[PDB]
C-alpha cells in the first residue's frame, strides 16, 4: 500500500497545421512565353484540378486550427487577485508587460522553433487570437473548474476543486486538506523544473516545416532540369531553333514539368491527410483532458490524471499534463473477510490490512489506517463458504452508550 | 549572381560595373467576395500579396469595402483576421474578427455557485 | 472532369478515334494512337489516386461514427463533449442518405446563486468533512448540498466523517453538528 505521493508535470506536443500554399500553373510551366501557353492548351482542366486540390488543402488546414482551439464561446479574464492557495501560476499566465499577449512558456517555445509562380497564403487566425484563446481556456480552467466546459461558468475556490479532483482518483479529501503546503511546493517545483528543461525537447514541430521547405526547394530545383531536351531555357529554344522543330523540345519540357507538379500535389495531399488525423487527435485531447478529468489510463499522461493547461506553439499546441503517482509502499498482510460471530464482514470501500498484531481497514491508494467498525463494513454470507477468513472481533458503536 | 534556389538574382552591368538586384515584379492573384446573387449584385475584389475606396490589409490589397472600428463574428473570411459581410443603403464592409464576448468570473477565497 | 478530359487532342490530330482510324493508314495511325493513350492513362491514374485518398478519409469518418454509435447509444458515456454538449443522458440514432444523424439528449444547469463556503467544520475539536456534498452557508447557518442541484440539509453525523484535528487544515469555521443519536437517548 502506498504511503506517499509526488506530483509531476509532463509535456506533449501535437502538430495541428501546415503552411497553406498555392501555385500558378501557367507561370510555373511556361513562364512568360506566348507560344508555350498556346501549346499547353491541348490538355485542359489540369490547372483547375490542381488549384481545386490546393484550395481544398488550404481550407482544411484553416479548419483544423479553427476546431482545435475554439471550444469556448465566452472570453474569460484572469482575476487581479493572484492568491490560489499557494499555487504559483506566474509562469504560464499571460504577462501584460510583453508587447504581445504571450506567456513565458509560449515565448520560450516560439524562440526555440526556427518566387516563380508560387505563393503562400496567411492563416485566418493570427497568433494574438490563438494566444487569447489559450488565455481564456487557462482562466476558465483555473477559476471555474470543469463547470465552464458545460454551460455557464461557476466559480469555486481552487483548494476545493483540488479536493474534488483527488476524489475522482479514489482518495479522500483529508489527504489534500492535511497536506496542502507540500502539494503546492511540489507543483511549483515541478513547473520550474519543466521550465528549465525546455530551455535546452522537441522535434515533431520541426518536422513539418523542414518537410515543406524541402518539397518546395526540390520543386524549384526541378525547374532547371532538361527532361531529356537539348536546353533547359525556353528562350534559347525559341530563338536558336526553327519554330517547327522547337515544338518537340517544348513538349518535352511541358510534359516533364507537369509530371513534377503532379508529384508535388500528390505528396502534399498525402501529408495533409496525416496532419488532419493528428489535428483530430489533438482536438479530442483538448476537449477531454482539459475540460474535465479523464478516467482513461495513459490517455492524458502517465500516472493518474489531475488536469492539464494548454499552451500555444508555432503550428501546433503544447500541453502540460498534471499527474499523481504513488511514491513509497510498505509490506502488509491482508485477508478477504473477518468472521466475527459466524458471519462474514466484507469491507465497504477499503481493503483489510494487518500491522502483524491487529487488523485495520484503509483506502487502497493511500495508507490511512482506521479501526474496524460496523459502520465501515457490511454483513453478508456465512463463515464456511469464504476461501480465506481470519478471526477477529468487530467493534460496535452502539454498545458503549448502553449505560 | 544566384540564390539557394538556383535562379539569377544579381547581375553586374558590363558597361559600367555596378551591382543590380533582380526581383520578380507584381505577382499575385485575384479573388472576389460576394454576398450571394439572391440578395445583391455588389462585389468586392481582393488582390493578395500586392502593395497598392481602397483599404490596405495584411493579406494584400482590398478594393470595394470600407473599414469599421466595430467588431462582429466572422461571416466571409479574408485572411489574417479580416472578415467581410453584406449587412450594414447596404454595402460590403470589412471588420477585424472578434472572438466571443468578454466575461469575468467573480472568484473569491470562499465563494461558490 | 474525367468525362470532359476526352475532348482534348493531347497533341494528336483529333480527340475521336473514329476520325483517326478512317483518315490515316495503319503505319501512321500509331503516332496519334499512343499520344491519345498516354493522356487518357494519365487522366485515369489521377482519378484513381484522388478516389483512393477520398475513400481513406471517408473510412476514417465511418470508424468515428461507428465508435460514437457504440458508445453514446448503447450506454451512458462519461467522456466530456464526446456525446453531445454538456452532461449526456442518452442519444437516438437516425438514418440519412449516405450518412447517419444522432440526437444527443444533454443536461445543462440553468440558474446559479451566490453562496459562501468553507472547506470543513470544527464541531468539538474534531474536524468534519462531507462525504459527498459541499458545505454551504446562507449567512446565518450551514448546510450540505449535492454539488450539481441545490438541496440544503442539516449537518448530521451520517453526512460527514470525522478525521484529523482542528489545527492542520487551512479553511475552517465553527458550527454545531446535529447528532441524531441525542434525541434517541430519551
Ligand atoms: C513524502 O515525501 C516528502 C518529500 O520530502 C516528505 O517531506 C514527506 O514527509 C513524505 N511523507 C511522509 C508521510 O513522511
Ligand atoms: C511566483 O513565482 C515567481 C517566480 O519566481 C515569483 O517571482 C513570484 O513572487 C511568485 N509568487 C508568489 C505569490 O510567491
Ligand atoms: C496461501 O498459500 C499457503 C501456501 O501453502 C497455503 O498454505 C494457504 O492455505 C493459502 N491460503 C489461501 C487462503 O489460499
Ligand atoms: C475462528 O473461531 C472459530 C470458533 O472458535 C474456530 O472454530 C476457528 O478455528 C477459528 N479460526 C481459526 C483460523 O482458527
Ligand atoms: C507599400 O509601399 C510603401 C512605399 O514605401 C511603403 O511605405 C508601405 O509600407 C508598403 N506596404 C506594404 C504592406 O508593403
Ligand atoms: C482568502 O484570501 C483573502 C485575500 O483577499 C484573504 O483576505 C483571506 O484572509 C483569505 N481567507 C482564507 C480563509 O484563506
Ligand atoms: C456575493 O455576495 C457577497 C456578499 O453577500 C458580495 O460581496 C458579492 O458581491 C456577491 N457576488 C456578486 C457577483 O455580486
Ligand atoms: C472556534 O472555537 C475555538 C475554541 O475557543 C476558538 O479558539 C476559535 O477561534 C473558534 N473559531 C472561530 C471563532 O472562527
Amino acid at each position: 500500500i502506498p504511503t506517499n505521493f509526488t506530483i509531476s508535470v509532463t509535456t506533449e506536443i501535437l502538430p495541428v497545421s501546415m503552411t497553406k500554399t498555392s501555385v500558378d500553373c501557367t507561370m510555373y510551366i511556361c513562364g512568360d512565353s506566348t507560344e508555350c501557353s498556346n501549346l499547353l492548351l491541348q490538355y485542359g482542366s489540369f490547372c483547375t484540378q490542381l488549384n481545386r486540390a490546393l484550395t481544398g488543402i488550404a481550407v482544411e488546414q484553416d479548419k483544423n486550427t479553427q476546431e482545435v482551439f475554439a471550444q469556448v464561446k465566452q472570453i474569460y479574464k484572469t482575476p487581479p487577485i493572484k492568491d490560489f492557495g499557494g499555487f504559483n501560476f506566474s509562469q504560464i499566465l499571460p504577462d501584460p508587460s510583453k508587447p504581445s499577449k504571450r506567456s513565458f512558456i509560449e515565448d520560450l517555445l516560439f524562440n526555440k522553433v526556427t518566387f516563380n509562380g508560387l505563393t503562400v497564403l496567411p492563416p485566418l487566425l493570427t497568433d494574438e487570437m490563438i494566444a487569447q484563446y489559450t488565455s481564456a481556456l487557462l482562466a476558465g480552467t483555473i477559476t471555474s473548474g470543469w463547470t465552464f466546459g458545460a454551460g455557464a461558468a461557476l466559480q469555486i475556490p481552487f483548494a476545493m476543486q483540488m479536493a474534488y479532483r483527488f476524489n475522482g482518483i479514489g482518495v479522500t479529501q483529508n489527504v489534500l486538506y492535511e497536506n496542502q503546503k507540500l502539494i503546492a511546493n511540489q507543483f511549483n517545483s515541478a513547473i520550474g523544473k519543466i521550465q528549465d528543461s525546455l530551455s535546452s525537447a522537441l522535434g515533431k514541430l520541426q518536422d513539418v516545416v523542414n518537410q515543406n521547405a524541402q518539397a518546395l526547394n526540390t520543386l524549384v530545383k526541378q525547374l532547371s532540369s532538361n527532361f531529356g531536351a537539348i536546353s533547359s531555357v525556353l528562350n534559347d529554344i525559341l530563338s536558336r531553333l526553327d519554330p517547327p522543330e522547337a515544338e518537340v523540345q517544348i513538349d518535352r519540357l511541358i510534359t516533364g514539368r507537369l509530371q513534377s507538379l503532379q508529384t508535388y500535389v500528390t505528396q502534399q495531399l498525402i501529408r495533409a491527410a496525416e496532419i488532419r488525423a493528428s489535428a483530430n487527435l489533438a482536438a479530442t485531447k483538448m476537449s477531454e483532458c482539459v475540460l474535465g478529468q479523464s478516467k482513461r489510463v495513459d490517455f492524458c499522461g502517465k500516472g493518474y490524471h489531475l488536469m492539464s493547461f494548454p499552451q500555444s506553439a508555432p503550428h501546433g499546441v503544447v500541453f502540460l499534463h498534471v499527474t499523481y503517482v504513488p511514491a513509497q509502499e510498505k509490506n502488509f498482510t491482508t485477508a478477504p473477510a473477518i468472521c466475527h460471530d459466524g458471519k462474514a464482514h466484507f469491507p465497504r470501500e477499503g481493503v483489510f490490512v494487518s500491522n502483524g498484531t491487529h487488523w485495520f481497514v484503509t483506502q487502497r491508494n493511500f495508507y490511512e489506517p482506521q479501526i474496524i467498525t460496523t459502520d465501515n463494513t457490511f454483513v453478508s454470507g456465512n463463515c464456511d463458504v469464504v476461501i480465506g477468513i481470519v478471526n477477529n472481533t468487530v467493534y460496535d458503536p452502539l454498545q458503549p452508550e448502553l449505560d | 549572381g544566384r540564390d539557394i534556389a538556383d535562379t539569377t538574382d544579381a547581375v553586374r552591368d558590363p558597361q559600367t560595373l555596378e551591382i543590380l538586384d533582380i526581383t520578380p515584379c507584381s505577382f499575385g492573384g485575384v479573388s472576389v467576395i460576394t454576398p450571394g446573387t439572391n440578395t445583391s449584385n455588389q462585389v468586392a475584389v481582393l488582390y493578395q500579396g500586392v502593395n497598392c475606396n481602397v483599404f490596405q490589409t495584411r493579406a494584400g490589397c482590398l478594393i470595394g469595402a470600407e473599414h469599421v472600428n466595430n467588431s462582429y463574428e466572422c461571416d466571409i473570411p479574408i485572411g489574417a483576421g479580416i472578415c467581410a459581410s453584406y449587412q450594414t443603403s447596404q454595402s460590403i464592409i470589412a471588420y477585424t474578427m472578434s472572438l466571443g464576448v468578454e466575461n469575468s468570473v467573480a472568484y473569491s477565497n470562499n465563494s461558490i455557485a
